[PDB]
């Protein structure tokens, strides 16, 4: 199938037409998405089939074809960009400086940006263009407004 | 059955819509992998 560097929508058709459920990055010959967007499942991209390889609940993340490749992490200080991909629209770049995630086990970037839950695994990117996390899991604030961690996955 | 499609090129624009505000939260993460807000 396609194995040209760049993203990508995840489609289905067991449901009514064609739906989007989420977004992925191709790079380095590795496919990478957040787990609820496809539950673990195998992939398709044209003939070819796209096999699971490494996966965690708990990060939310996934990779088909061989380990996770992203390893870029925001700086704490810039603005970055959402590579948002929306079901039926154009990708497009949103630049935002991200807010903070306190956990008990460190400080997240978070981005608070709204777009539909088939949005899921768009890139969030430095000035660099390196990937430096996925957009799609994270909380609702006070407002009924969405704010999404940017999760990052370990390059072994 | 899922199948995936390209949709573009990973690259920082130059004068992109410039837009979200940037709060801080305290947040804890389950094993199920959803966030809460801890108040
Ligand atoms: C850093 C973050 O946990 C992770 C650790 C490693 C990889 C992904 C995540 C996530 N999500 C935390 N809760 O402090
Ligand atoms: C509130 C949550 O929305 C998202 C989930 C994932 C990615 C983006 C958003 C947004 N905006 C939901 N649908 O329950």
């Amino acid at each position: 199938g396609e194995t040209t560097d760049g993203v990508y929508r995840v489609m289905t058709r067991r449901l009514l037409g064609s739906t989007q459920v989420g977004v992925g990055v191709m790079q380095e010959g590795v496919f990478h998405t957040m787990w609820h967007v496809t539950k673990g499942a195998a992939l398709r991209s044209g003939e070819g089939r796209l096999d699971p390889y490494w996966g965690d609940v708990k990060q939310d993340l996934v990779s088909y074809c061989g380990p996770w490749k992203l390893d870029a992490a925001w700086d704490g200080l810039s603005e970055v960009q959402l590579l948002a991909v929306p079901p039926g629209e154009r990708a497009k770049n949103i630049q935002t400086l991200p807010g903070i995630f306190k956990t008990k086990d460190g400080d997240i970037g978070a981005v608070a940006l709204d777009y539909p839950a088939g949005t899921s695994g768009s890139p969030i990117l430095d000035k660099c263009g390196r990937v430096i996390g996925l957009y799609g899991n994270g909380v609702v604030i006070k407002n009924g407004s969405y704010v999404s961690a940017i999760t990052q996955g370990k390059r072994e | 059955d899922m199948y995936i499609e390209r949709a573009g090129d990973i690259t920082w624009e130059k004068d992109a819509e410039v837009t979200g505000n940037s709060p801080r939260l305290d947040v804890a993460l389950d094993e199920s992998g959803d966030f809460s807000l801890v108040e």
